[PDB]
Parts: C-alpha cells; structure tokens; sequence
C-alpha cells in the first residue's frame, strides 16, 4: 500500500507503466475499509490525471484502474462527486459505456450511476451528456437472462439513479426513454434487480398524476402486486411504496391496483412485523378509503376493516396514526351503512383511547371521524346510541376534558361535540 | 444512493 506521495510521483511520471502501476496503488489504497484517503487524492490534483487515464484506449489496464479509482472517488460525500465532474468525468465515462471490455463498461456504469445519485443537477448533467442511449444499448439484448447477473445489478440499479429526485423530478422524454427497459427489468428474475427496479417504479411514481398515469400505462400494476407478496423484504418494501404513490393519484389509478389484486395482500401487509412496512401499508390503505363509495366497499368484501381496526388498537404511534386518516377518510367519504359497519367492527374503543394522544395533530383527525359517525347515525336518529358507546369506554370525558384544550380546532370541535350530542 | 467498488489487486 503505496503513500499518496509515492503515487504522485508515479503518476507523475512521463512512464504510462509507472503511471499504470501507480494508478492501480491509488485504486487499492480508495478501496479500503478504513475510512479511504479520499481527500488526500484529491488535494493531489489526481483525478485530471485519473480523468486523462480513462482516453487511453491502447491500454485499458489503465482504464479500468483509474475508472475503478474515480468510483469510488464519485461514491462519497457531493464535494466528492463534484471532485470527479469538476474534472470532466461524465463524457469520459459516457464514452467507456461502449467499451469492448465488460469489465470497463461495466466500471463506467457503475461511476455514472455514483454521479447521476447525488442529486437532480448531476443526475440531468449526466442525461445531457447524452448517457442513456448507451446505457439502454447495453440491455439491448432479446432476453435479459443471457447477460452476467453481476452487470445486469449494475445497470439497474444505475438506470434506477437516473429516476430518483424530485426538484426537479426527471426529464420527461427521459422518463419515456427508460421506462420499457425499465419495465423488463421488473419482470427480471434477479431478487436484486427486481428490487432496485421496483425502487426506479417507486421514484417515478412519486409525483404528479400525470407521472402516474405514464408508469400505469406500461401496464406494471400487476406485476407489482405480485411483488408486494414477495418473500424478500428488499422487494416488498418499494414494491408497496410505488403501490402507495400509486393510490395518492386518480381514483381511476386506484381502481388499477384494486383491479390487480392488491387488497388480498393486506390482511399479511397491515400485520408485517416489520414496523416500516405495517406503516406505509396503513398509509396506502388511507388514500384507498379517500377514494369511492365502490372503493370503500372494496375494503369492506375484503376484510380490511377488522385489520385496520387492530392496527388502530396496537401498533407504533407513527403507524396508528395513518391508521386514524384511514378512518377519518372512509368516515367521510362511505355511506351510512359502511359507517355503521366500521362501527360495528370495534372502531369506537380503540379510537378513544388514542383521543389521550399528546399530538394535536391526531386528535384533530379523531374528532373528524367522530363528527363524521356522529353526522351518519344522524340520518338513523340513533345519535343518542352512539352518544352513549362514547361514554361507555370512557370517551365522554377525553372530549369534555378536550373543552378546556389550546389549539382552536380541538377545543372548538371538542365542545361542538359536546354541546349537541352529549350535555 | 452510492456504493463504492474494493477488491481485486494485481
């Protein structure tokens, strides 16, 4: 393991072996564990020499060695990355992408992928440069299973960069460009590429409708639903995650996930011991009961009510929370007699007891969904009914001590509920 | 987000 001086001289040198030789000592040397001198080779002014080695094309030792280099250079902090751009990186690794050598095209995806993941500019930067015909030329191949599953995790997960952020989100045409390579990747039978595809879905799904709408169209609503049942929790986590951008769209783009299939997986979904999971599955399942009265009834045939119920009784916080929307919502939007049902289920205790809640913000939301079964029972005179189940778990007090609250909509909520259900 | 490369050695 050379000193970052000895690779300045060798670098230095008008030797292409020595340079050859010190390149390779600095590419071992940013390899490390241990914290690599990353800083230290840059203070050295080596990546426009690193930079310069990627042009060789008589010595591709040299390529790879320096390309491997600029990698991991390129995968650390943005100053890092900035490093490497600053140094006239893109094009040259653009370039390398046609290498006859796998293992240097495949160095400059990697290095792209590193460039376009630290955020929107260098991600478009990369686009600009003309980077994804090339890189779409790779997987121009008639079936996916020929390629080295090694490579095949490379460009996906890099292609999966180039679909990331949101300010500002991809380019359109670029979207467009991607999306039927990507959409093959997603039938793949690579647990990893799935996985890093179902993450590209998540990203372009992470939008406005009209983003939605281009992803749907591809038809890889299916295909997701059959992965949110999946065994790895790796592919299930953006599996669910597209499914749940997906249901913040039109209720049209809902109807294709409820159409898919997707309600069957829940009951599993909103009782997963991974407490992320039961989150963004509750967080789904609320969008899902913002939607049509038919839509509701679709959680109804399904047996999501009793579920939504349980996690509204026990659960992390954060995951309870989304829990109460989810019935705010469906309280607002279905009928009397789903009203009625979702009351018939057990709603009432477990939506009291979290009325004790130290976040305004939820309790905010539970008074809706009071206001809301109230207003219903209403329309079945049974008011005073209800008014009583309320008091019965001990709710009556939560809300008569929400009077004497300090957020305006609590207390005025509060005390509106009292005075005309209760006193 | 990123990953860096580290192995081989000749």
């Amino acid at each position: 393991n050379w000193s970052v001086e000895d690779i300045v001289k060798g670098i230095n040198s008008n030797n292409l072996e020595s340079q050859l030789q010190a390149t390779q000592a600095a590419r071992k040397l940013l390899s490390r564990e241990k914290q690599p001198p990353i800083d230290n080779i840059i203070r050295a002014g080596l990546i426009p020499k690193f930079v310069s080695f990627l042009g060789k094309t008589d010595c591709s030792p040299i390529q790879f060695e320096s390309a491997w280099a600029l990698t991991n250079i390129a995968s650390g902090t943005s100053e890092q990355t900035k490093a490497v751009v600053d140094g006239g990186a893109i094009p040259a690794f653009i370039s390398l992408l046609a290498s006859p050598h796998a293992h240097i095209s495949e160095q400059a995806v990697w290095a792209l992928g590193n460039i376009a993941g630290d955020g929107s500019a260098f991600r478009d930067l990369v686009i600009k440069h003309g980077a994804i015909d090339p890189l779409l030329a790779l997987l121009a191949v008639p079936d996916l299973s020929t390629l080295a599953c090694g490579y095949l995790r490379n460009l996906t997960w890099t292609l999966s960069n180039l679909c990331r952020n949101k300010n500002p989100a991809p380019p359109l045409d670029a979207v467009e460009q991607i999306l039927p390579t990507l959409v093959r990747l997603l039938h793949h039978n690579d647990p990893e590429v799935l996985a890093d595809s179902c993450w590209a879905i998540s990203y372009l799904t992470d939008g406005p409708n009209e983003r939605i709408e281009m992803v749907v169209k591809k038809g890889v609503v299916p295909q997701l639903v059959k992965l949110l049942g999946a065994t790895e929790l790796p592919i299930v986590t953006p599996a669910l995650r597209a499914i749940g951008n997906i249901v913040t769209g039109t209720d049209e783009q809902t109807q294709k996930v409820i159409d898919a299939g997707a309600l069957a997986v829940f009951p599993s979904l909103l009782t997963n011991p991974k407490t992320n999971i039961q989150k963004e599955a509750t967080w789904t399942m609320s969008n899902i009961t913002a939607g049509r009265q038919d839509q509701i009834q679709q959680v109804v045939n399904h047996g999501l009510v009793p579920f939504l119920v349980g996690v509204l009784s026990k659960a992390d916080f954060k995951t309870q929370k989304e829990a109460a929307w989810a019935i705010t919502n469906y309280t607002s939007g279905g009928t009397v007699e789903q009203i009625v049902y979702l009351v018939h289920c057990g709603i009432i205790e477990p939506l009291m007891n979290l009325l004790s809640a130290k976040d305004t913000k939820i309790i905010q939301v539970i008074l809706d969904a009071i206001s809301n079964i109230f207003q219903a029972a209403e329309k079945l005179g049974e008011t005073e009914k209800l008014s009583i189940m309320i008091e019965e778990c001990g709710g009556l007090d939560k809300i008569e001590a929400l009077q004497r609250h300090e957020n305006e909509s609590v207390y005025k909520a509060s005390l509106n509920l009292i005075e005309k259900y209760f006193s | 987000g990123k990953i860096s490369k580290h192995w081989t050695g000749i």
